[PDB]
């Protein structure tokens, strides 16, 4: 019940941004059907993207629910400042019991 | 022509379903606007009726007096 | 050859060489009339990837007038604009941008990739919907196709998606497509071409609005009424 | 009559097509129309009996 | 309260002069004999299109409007005839967003408001009265607009509603519609309409088939 | 479709607190409910989570034997139940609505109610 | 007879293929049934005479 | 019940060459492995789809 994520990443307006994050064991699969959250200072977290790949109506389409190397990512094809934000993963196990990572700060230069 | 239900071991025949021409049946209209119809080679179920062999006549009234023919609808019937 | 002696032309400048396109969910039309059309700036333009007519020559576009030419505007992806077609099905052929089979009109379209793409996720497109469009339908709604009962989730999803449009995409690179419907009543859009003096009491070969032929023109007496602009004969021919 | 044409008039056809598509609207219109006078004759023929 | 239409609700199809001829064609147009709601205000279905006439004395009936909701949300096409001119506006109107605008018993006033969105009209001196003339197109709206209710903007009024069947029009010596046949009004008139004819000689005509339709399905 | 939750408050160590959240704008008994906290300054932990019926319920680990789930589904409503809470769970409590394919996670959130232990 | 269509059953081509299709071989199966008639009404003519 | 091929309603008007009942017992969190394009200790080492 371990999930690791890069502590933080800076990118310059309109760069690329890979997010990762990924279990201790085995490797990171369409079957965990991860789950990517935004959370801004003083809101709830949002999800972005569910069952791995979907993206929710709310989400800017520079958002990606991408999967690397055995490895959940949430990545965006040019970041904004609006979207400084903590974000967080969550992957399935052997049941409805997920975990979070440690979150990964993303922030913009 | 006919068909065997599959569930039932009874032969049924098909009729097409009853069809014909319509005539309008009309004195000249310098004369008079009414009009009796003919329904060609059908029932007067399906459809002052007069069942002829020729169809269902509907309009005209039926007449024990014969006359010359004025205007032919068939089988004898004018 | 006679036409109505209009002197302004059709604001093509404002469909072709618009600052922006609709989305091709939601694509925009332009009723032109009451204007001359030049449609050989259209043509002869090199800017063009693909000028393709259905019910009419390119070339004869000119010499053609039509009672009602309707300009439909939209942006899609390169590997897209072969849907731009009657006869048609496909994910825009049938949920975005429907032509009918017996579509009269012209499909023209470029390239703008230097214009639009950036990534420029403003163009949207519908994924999902409950059934097929008919032609030159359009409808904006984001019910969540289906049973969810407006809860986004596996198995529903809210309707419409963007395109990802940069720089660096051909297939996947931003094409901007006006569709030109003609409608061919009194003449409304006519060609670039000259009306000349009228000669009657000879046999000339004559057009008349886009209607052409050969014959005698006389002066008559026939009692047309203020809204007709030509007549029949018992043959019903002109 | 049409005749399976995009139009009845043979002058529509030859100013909006080019002939490689023209050719086909005129043939639907040949077909036809032979085949009425083919029709008429016929008629003319044995009603001239 | 309801009256009976004769044979009036005939215009001319289309934009084509046609004289000393009888002419079949199909359109929507106003069964013959048919229902009249008689009215001396409400909103009324417009289905496939409207017909509607008018008698007055004082000029009370100034315009309609036209739309679905007929109460802003989407755009609605409101006619009104007010003192010296016609204003035509197709607004967001709440009773902006404007794509269209324009402007300009002893007298019976016919109109057909049919689907873009076409006007005809007659007015001539005089429930409805008995007789036979044709409407001509007046106003040519290319506006765009879904309608399925309207409303009289206030005399009384007569509305029916058009129907797509055939009619054999009499076009007169100065092109002018003087008669018609409604083709599926009774045999009489499936004969005169059959024949191409407004007068039918004696005889018998086949003019139709008679077809047994199925029901259920086995 | 909005979550509200509360019952956040100011609490004792040792004791328990019952928190809850409603639906509304949605059908309750489609959908599986989540329950997500998170201390200041920290990330997200998974709490607990029930089946759409109430049949089956889940819980991390940490609070497995502690925290306990029910609903009323003529209510449109659940109930997290925590019993023996320490003073280190300082967190805001978040409801969670999954529409997914398993139900394990959320995909619409609430505001989140605060839970303070002193 | 199929006169050249993909089916002589009318209801089979329009079940089977699209509009943009079935027109086509409904064509065909107009052509040769009309032109059936039309042999046939000769020959009743003729025979009449 | 999840099909893949084929939509759920619809398996009483589909016909087919022939069927085969893959019957087995596995652990709960194991049964997201048994469809198409999963990987996994059954997915790639016992039952394959
Ligand atoms: C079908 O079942 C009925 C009884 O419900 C029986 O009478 C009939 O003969 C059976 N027909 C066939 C073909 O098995
Ligand atoms: C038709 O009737 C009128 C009288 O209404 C008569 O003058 C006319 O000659 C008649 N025509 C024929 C063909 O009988
Ligand atoms: C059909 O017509 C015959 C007369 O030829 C009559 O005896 C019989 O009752 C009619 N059947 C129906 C249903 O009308
Ligand atoms: C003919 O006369 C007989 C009586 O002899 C009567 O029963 C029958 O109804 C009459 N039919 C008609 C058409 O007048
Ligand atoms: C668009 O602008 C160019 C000049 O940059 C001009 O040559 C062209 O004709 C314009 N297109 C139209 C339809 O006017
Ligand atoms: C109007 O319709 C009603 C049936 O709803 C009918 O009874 C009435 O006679 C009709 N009125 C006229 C003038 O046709
Ligand atoms: C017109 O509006 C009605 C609802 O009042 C709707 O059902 C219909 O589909 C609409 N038609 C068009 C062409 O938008
Ligand atoms: C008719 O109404 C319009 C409403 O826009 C108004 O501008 C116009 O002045 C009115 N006509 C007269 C004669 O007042
Ligand atoms: C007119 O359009 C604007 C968008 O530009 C929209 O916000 C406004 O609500 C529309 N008007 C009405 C009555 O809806
Ligand atoms: C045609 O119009 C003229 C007046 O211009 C009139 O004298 C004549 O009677 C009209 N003809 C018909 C058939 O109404």
């Amino acid at each position: 019940a371990v999930v690791t994520q890069e502590p933080s990443l800076t990118v310059s307006p309109g760069g690329t941004v890979t997010l990762t994050c990924g279990s201790s064991t085995g490797a990171v699969t369409s079957g965990h059907y991860p789950y990517w959250f935004q959370q801004k200072p003083g809101q709830a977290p949002r999800t972005l993207i569910y069952d791995t790949s979907n993206k929710h109506s709310w989400t800017p389409a520079r958002f990606s629910g991408s999967l690397l190397g055995g490895k959940a990512a949430l990545t965006l094809s040019g970041a904004r400042p609006e979207d400084e934000a903590e974000y967080y993963c969550l992957l399935s196990y052997s049941g409805a019991r997920g975990v979070f990572g440690g979150g990964t700060k993303l922030t913009v230069l | 022509d006919a068909v065997r239900d599959p569930q039932t071991l009874e032969i049924l025949d098909i009729t097409p379903c009853s069809f014909g021409g319509v005539s309008v049946i009309t004195p000249g209209t310098n004369t008079s606007n009414q009009v009796a119809v003919l329904y060609q080679d059908v029932n007067c179920t399906e459809v002052n009726v007069f069942q002829t062999r020729a169809g269902c006549l509907i309009g005209a009234e039926h007449v024990n007096n014969s006359y010359e023919c004025d205007i032919p609808i068939g089988a004898g019937i004018c | 050859v006679r036409f109505p002696n209009i002197t302004n032309l059709c604001p093509f400048g404002e469909v072709f060489n618009a600052t922006r396109f609709a989305s091709v969910y939601a694509w925009n039309r332009k009723r032109i009339s009451n204007c001359v059309a030049d449609y050989s700036v259209l043509y002869n333009s090199a800017s063009f990837s693909t000028f393709k007519c259905y019910g009419v020559s390119p070339t004869k576009l000119n010499d053609l007038c039509f009672t009602n030419v309707y300009a439909d505007s939209f942006v899609i992806r390169g590997d897209e604009v072969r849907q731009i077609a009657p006869g048609q099905t496909g994910k825009i052929a049938d949920y975005n941008y429907k032509l009918p089979d017996d579509f009269t009109g012209c499909v023209i379209a470029w390239n703008s990739n230097n214009l639009d793409s950036k990534g420029n996720y403003n163009y949207l497109y519908r994924l999902f919907r409950k059934s097929n469009l008919k032609p030159f339908e359009r409808d904006i709604s984001t019910e969540i196709y289906q049973p969810c009962n407006g809860v986004e989730g596996f198995n529903c999803y809210f309707p419409l998606q963007s395109y990802g449009f940069q720089p660096t995409n051909v297939g996947y690179q931003p094409y901007r497509v006006v569709v030109l419907s003609f409608e061919l009543a009194p003449a409304t859009v006519c060609g670039p071409k000259k009306s000349t003096n009228l000669v009657k009491n000879k046999c000339v070969n004559f057009n008349f609005n886009g209607l052409t032929g050969t014959g005698v023109l006389t002066e008559s007496n026939k009692k047309f009424l203020p809204f007709q602009q030509f007549g029949r004969d018992i043959a019903d021919t002109t | 009559s049409n005749f399976g044409a995009i139009s009845s008039v043979l002058n529509d056809i030859l100013s909006r097509l080019d002939p490689p598509e023209a050719e086909v609207q005129i043939d639907r219109l040949i077909t036809g129309r032979l085949q009425s006078l083919q029709t008429y004759v016929t008629q003319q023929l044995i009603r001239a009996a | 309260a309801y009256t009976n239409s004769f044979t009036r609700g005939v215009y001319y199809p289309d934009k084509v002069f046609r004289s000393s001829v009888l002419h079949s064609t199909q359109d929507l147009f106003l069964p013959f004999f048919s229902n009249v709601t008689w009215f001396h205000n409400p909103v009324l279905p417009f289905n496939d299109g409207v017909y509607f006439a008018s008698t007055e004395k004082s000029n009370i009936i100034r315009g309609w409007i036209f739309g679905t909701t007929l109460d802003s949300k989407t755009q609605s096409l409101l006619i009104v005839n007010n003192a010296t001119n016609v204003v035509i506006k197709v607004c967001e109107f709440q009773f902006n967003n404007c794509t269209f605008e324009y402007v300009s018993f002893k007298n019976l006033r016919e109109f057909v408001f049919k689907n873009y969105f076409k006007i005809y009209s007659k007015h001539t001196p005089i429930d409805l009265p008995q007789g036979f003339s044709a409407l001509e197109p007046l106003v040519d709206l290319p506006i765009g607009i879904n309608i399925t209710r309207f409303q009289t903007l206030l005399a009384a009024y007569y509305v029916g509603y058009l129907q797509p069947r055939t009619f054999l029009l009499k076009y007169n010596e100065n092109g002018t519609i003087t008669d018609a046949v409604d083709c599926a009004l009774d045999p009489l008139s499936e004969t005169k309409c059959t024949l191409k004819s407004f007068t039918v000689e004696k005889g018998i005509y086949q003019t139709s088939n008679f077809r047994v339709q199925p029901t259920e399905s086995i | 479709v909005q979550l509200v939750e509360s019952g956040g408050d100011s609490v004792q160590p040792g004791g328990s607190l019952r928190l809850s959240c409603a639906a509304a704008g949605f059908t309750f008994s489609s959908y599986w409910m989540n329950w997500v906290r998170q201390a200041p300054g920290k990330g997200l932990e998974w709490v607990a989570n029930i089946k759409q019926d109430g049949s089956e319920k889940y819980y991390v680990d940490s609070v497995k034997g502690r925290f306990t789930i029910s609903r009323d589904n003529a209510k449109n409503s659940l109930y997290l139940q925590m019993n023996s809470l320490r003073a280190e769970d300082t967190a805001v409590y978040y409801c969670a609505l999954s529409s997914g394919y398993s139900g394990y996670a959320g995909n619409y959130w609430g505001q989140g109610t605060l839970v303070t232990v002193s």
